[PDB]
RNA sequence: UUUGCUACAUCGAUGUCGGCUCUUCCCACCCUGGAGGUGCAGCUGCCUCCAAGGGUAGGGCUGCCCGCCCGUUAAAGGGGAGCGUGAGCUGGGUUUAGACCGUCGCGAGACAGGUCGGACUCUAAGGGUAGGGAGUGCGGACCGCUUGAGGGGAAGGAACCCC
RNA sequence: UGGGGCGGCACUCCCGCGAAAAGAUAACACGGGAGCCCAAAGGUCGGCUCAGGCGGUACAGAACGCCGCCGUAGAGCGCAAG
RNA sequence: ACCCUCUUAAGGUAGCCAAAUGCCUUGCCGGGUAAGUUCCGGCGCGCAUGAAUGGAUCAACGCGGUCCCUACUGUCCCAGCCUGGGGCCUCGUGAACGCCCUGAGCCGGUGCACAGUCCGGCAUCUCCCUACACCGAGAGAAGACCCCGUGGAGCUUCA
RNA sequence: AAGUCCCGGCUAAGUGCCAACGAAAAGGCGUCUCCAGCCUUAGACAGCGGGAAGGUGGGCCCAGCAGCAGCCAUCCUCUAAG
C-alpha cells in the first residue's frame, strides 16, 4: 500500500502488546553494524526535519543500502560503525475488511471499522531527531556522506547530514 | 459503548493515594476538633476509610455544617443551583481556610 | 542445468525443479477459493467480488512462493528456463501480472501448457509435453560457437585452432577459450578433452546428434577450438 | 477511463445492458512526419524527445464487454461526451405474470443456479440545425459589374512498382 | 442497524480506556466481566507476619522439619478490572 | 473386492450423463469450419443423475427448442430506377397534449454539487415556408423496484 | 468610486495578477544573498612551453600485462625539479 497512507499521524500511539493480538514481526532485526569501540575521528549523523512516521519497510531498506555501500568501499569489521537508533514501537492497522468482509454483505462499508494490525512504524514526535549515524576515520569522511545520502532517498521524511 | 455508572466509576486516579500517605488513618489531630454549626469544611474523600464515604462528584467542594447525627455530620453543599445535604464521617472532612 | 516447473490451478499449485532427468517437488499448497453456494452475501454484485478477490490473493502467494524457490537458483545462474502449465486461465493470469519477479518472468519459455493433474504425476506430464522446446534449449552455446567459429575461419585471422598436435601446443599456454571435442570413446579426442579442462578451457562434447558434428569430424578430424589470443 | 467508500440531488419517474447509425473531442503516440542514442556494418531491431494534420479495415466463436482464433495490413493505439445518441431503430441480455429440472424447505415456497415462452406509446408551442422566399437600414426609383475585413476546409492521405 | 437482510448485541448491570488534570459527554469504538458462591469465606477478641533469597543441619533433593540473617509487600484478601 | 463401527433403518442396483440437471467451466480428446464459449460423439474427479417420487428408449405425429448441408435469393458488399396511396400547393369541414413567464444564442463557472433567467465573456437586423428531430434533466401516469407504517389481502403450517 | 503613488531589491517564465482556492520527492553555481573552512604580491586559481623522468621496463606469477591481469612492499645521482 502506498506510503502516503501511513506517513501522517492518525490517532494516538498504539504500542501496548498485551492488548493487541497478532502483530507481525518487523523487517529490521539488526540495528548495530560494524566495529563499535573502534578508534574513529568523525561522528556524522542523519537528522530529520519534520514530524511523521517511518514504516519498518522503509527502515530496513535504508539500512541494507547503506551497509552495502560502506562494505563495498573497504571492508565490514573495519573502521566504520553503522547504527540505526529508532525502534518501530507503533503498530499500524488497516481496515482490511474492505477486501474480504466488505463484500459478503458482512460488516461492509464503514460498519465495524476498527482495523487489524499490518505492521509497525517509528513515530517521530520531535523536530530534529537522530535516525542514523556512522563513525569513521578521517580518510573515509567522503564515502560516509554518500552512504547517508543514498539511505536518505528511501525514507519518507526530509533529512539533513551533520558532521562532528 | 456507554459507560457503567457504578458508585466508584471513573475513579482510578481520584481515589489514588500517594506513596507517603498510605496506611490506616495517619492524621489524628484533625479528628480532635468537633465542628459546630456554621463552620466551613472541605469534602476530601479518604480512599482507605470505606465507611461514610461521599461520591466522586463532591470531592473538593466546600460545605457548611448544619447538624450532627451520631458520629457523622450533616453538611450542606451547592452543586449547581441546588442545595444538597450530605452525612459525612469526619475522616472525610478538613476545615476550610 | 535446472528447469523450473510450475503447475497452477484456481485453488492448487505445485512447484518443482527438473535436474537432468529427475523431478523434485518443492511445495504443494491449497488456497481455499470458495464458490457461489457457500456464500454468503446473497447479492450478485458483491459475491463476485470475493470469488475474484481471494482468487487474486491465492495468486499472490503462488508468485511469492515461486520467487523464494527460484531466485536462489538464478543468482548462481543455474536455471535455463521456466515452464508453466495448468488448466484454465490460471496460468495466463499469473504470467501476465506483476506477481512474478522480472528475473523469473524473463526465463519463462513460451507457450503455456494445458496439464490436467497436479502433483508429481502432473509435473511429469508437463515435461513430456515440452520435449520439443527442451530440444532447442539444450544446445545453444554449441550452435552459437559454430557460427562464431565459421566467421573466424573465413576471415583467416588465426583465431581458431585445429589439429591434435597444434591444440596440445595451445592448451599448455592456456590460449584455447573453448574446445569442441567430438564424441569418440577410447580415442585421443576423449583423452584430450579430459586434459583440456585443467587449463580453464571450457569443453563441449558433441557427436552425431548434431549436423555440424559431421562437418567438424570430416574437416578437422573432430578437434577444433577457439583461441583467447593470437599465437603466431 | 475500473472496483469500492459516503448518502449531497432526483421516489405526484431524468426509460436501466449490448449492437447499429451519425457527430465531435483528449493524448499518456499504434502507423504516417522530424531529431538523436545503441552492445547501430547493411537489412531488421530496441530505446528517448517533438508532434493529435491524416489513418487505424474484413471475418469465425459468445446476447454480450473482455478474450481466443483466421486471412490480410503502413498500422489494423487507448480513452471521454448523463458508461454521447430508444420523442433514431433493434430487442439477443436483464427484472412481472405461464412452465420444466437440480438443490433446499413439514409446507406454502426459495435460488442468484440452468432452460422454453413473453407489449417498445406521442400530430414538435420554444431553441438548434439544413435549405428556400419577402421587408426595413446603408440610400431618392432602377439596370449592370466588382473588391475582399471576416468565416469554413483534410481536400487530400497512404502504399506498391520503375530506375 | 453507515439501505434492508444475514450476523452481532454496543437491548439490564459492573471495571479500565476513549475523556481534553472540576462536573457532563457519542461511536456496529478498544480490553473484559455479572445473572452467583459462602454457616463461614459472617461478628468480635487475642497472638503472629507474607512472596523470595542466604548460612548450618541423615535420609533432605530448587522445593518436608529444626537453628539463625535479610526482606515496603515483590504475598494474600471467593470470582473481571481498578 | 472383502470385514468391523456411528449417525438414523439401509448405504444408489439396472441404467443414464457435463443433460432443459456440472459450481469449478469455454472440463479433456475427436468431428464439422480458414477460423466453433453453440452443436454432435466419447469419457465419467456425478457441487447436487436414477427407477410409477418412474429409469432406459424415439417408430408415427408437432404453427415445440437446436445444429449442419444443398438450392435460392437486394439480407448484405452498395445502392439505383420505376409504380399505387399519402406528403407538397389550393377550396370546404374542423380537434387534442404540452403552457409560472415569453424573457429561452452559446461557452466556461456559481450554486443541494449539469442554469432560458445568476457571474465573466463571445455573439446577435426583422418576418415567412419546407425539412430534421439533438436540447428544453421534452409529453403522458400521487414509481410497480427498494425501505418505512405497532397499514392490508390471499395462501401455508410444527405460530 | 479612489494612486498609471514613493523608496530599497528580485523574476523573463505571461511565472504571476488566489485569505478560505490548484502540486510533492528530486535536479539546476540560472541568477540574487548572507556562515564556515582552505590557498593568495615570499606571485594563488586557470592556462601556456619545457623538465614532463631515471636502477628498472625492479619485481612474485608469466612467451609478456614493462603502475592499472591473481597479494604486496617501498629505497636516492637530488634541489630553483618529480
Amino acid at each position: 500500500r502506498p506510503g502516503r497512507c501511513y506517513r501522517k499521524f492518525s490517532g494516538p500511539a498504539y504500542t501496548r502488546r498485551e492488548y493487541i493480538p497478532g502483530i507481525p514481526m518487523p523487517k529490521i532485526t539488526k540495528f548495530v553494524m560494524g566495529n563499535v569501540n573502534g578508534d574513529y575521528d568523525y561522528e556524522l549523523r542523519l537528522i530529520t526535519t519534520e514530524k511523521g512516521q517511518i514504516r519498518h519497510n522503509a527502515l530496513e531498506a535504508a539500512r541494507v543500502i547503506a551497509l552495502k555501500y560502506l562494505s563495498k568501499k573497504l571492508a565490514s569489521e573495519q573502521n566504520f560503525a553503522l547504527v540505526v537508533t529508532k525502534y518501530p514501537h507503533h503498530v499500524i492497522r488497516e481496515n482490511k475488511m474492505m477486501a474480504f468482509a466488505g463484500a459478503d454483505r458482512l460488516q461492509d462499508g464503514m460498519r465495524l471499522s476498527f482495523g487489524k494490525p499490518i505492521g509497525t512504524a517509528a513515530r517521530l514526535e520531535k523536530l530534529g531527531e537522530l535516525v542514523m549515524y556512522v563513525r569513521v576515520k578521517k580518510e573515509h569522511l567522503e564515502a560516509a556522506k554518500e552512504a547517508l545520502k543514498i539511505a536518505s532517498s528511501k525514507l519518507p521524511i526530509r533529512t539533513k547530514i551533520e558532521i562532528s | 459503548v456507554a459507560r457503567s455508572k457504578g458508585y466508584r466509576s471513573k475513579t482510578r486516579k481520584l481515589l489514588e493515594k500517594k506513596v507517603r500517605e498510605k496506611g490506616a488513618i495517619p492524621k489524628l489531630s484533625l479528628l480532635m476538633h468537633d465542628y459546630s454549626q456554621g463552620e466551613y469544611v472541605v469534602v476530601k474523600i479518604n480512599p482507605s476509610i470505606h465507611k461514610g464515604m461521599p461520591h466522586r462528584r463532591y470531592h473538593g467542594k466546600v460545605g457548611l455544617v448544619v447538624g450532627k447525627r451520631g458520629k457523622a455530620y450533616e453538611v450542606k453543599v451547592n452543586i449547581g443551583d441546588k442545595e444538597r445535604v450530605l452525612i459525612v464521617r469526619p475522616e472525610h472532612l478538613i476545615p476550610f481556610n | 542445468e535446472v528447469f523450473g516447473l510450475v503447475i497452477v490451478e484456481r485453488d492448487y499449485a505445485t512447484i518443482g525443479v527438473l535436474k537432468g532427468t529427475k523431478v523434485e517437488v518443492l511445495d504443494e499448497f491449497e488456497g481455499f477459493v470458495p464458490g457461489k453456494h457457500m456464500m454468503g452475501g446473497q447479492s450478485q454484485r458483491r459475491i463476485e467480488r470475493i470469488i475474484e478477490e481471494m482468487y487474486h490473493n491465492f495468486l499472490k502467494e503462488v508468485g511469492e512462493k515461486v520467487n523464494q524457490y527460484f531466485l536462489p537458483y538464478i543468482e548462481m545462474k543455474k536455471m535455463k528456463g521456466i515452464l508453466i502449465g495448468g488448466p484454465g486461465f490460471a496460468k495466463k493470469d499469473l504470467y501476465e501480472s506483476d506477481l512474478l519477479d522480472y528475473r523469473v518472468k524473463k526465463l519463462v519459455l513460451q507457450p503455456l501448457f494445458d496439464i490436467p493433474d497436479q502433483g508429481e504425476p502432473g509435473l511429469k506430464e508437463l515435461i513430456m509435453k515440452a520435449q520439443d522446446i527442451l530440444k532447442n534449449q539444450k544446445y545453444i552455446e554449441v550452435e552459437n560457437l559454430m557460427e562464431e567459429i565459421k566467421y573466424h575461419l573465413a576471415k583467416d585471422d588465426g583465431m581458431v585452432v585445429y589439429g591434435l598436435e597444434e591444440i596440445r601446443k595451445a592448451l599448455q599456454l592456456g590460449a584455447i577459450d573453448a574446445l569442441i571435442v567430438y564424441e569418440e570413446p577410447g580415442s585421443e579426442l576423449e583423452k584430450l578433452s579430459q586434459e583440456a579442462e585443467n587449463y580453464g578451457t571450457k569443453v563441449y562434447v558433441i557427436g552425431d546428434e548434431l549436423p555440424d558434428g559431421e562437418w567438424v569430424k570430416k574437416t578437422f578430424g573432430g578437434a577444433i577450438g577457439k583461441l583467447r589470443f593470437k599465437i603466431y
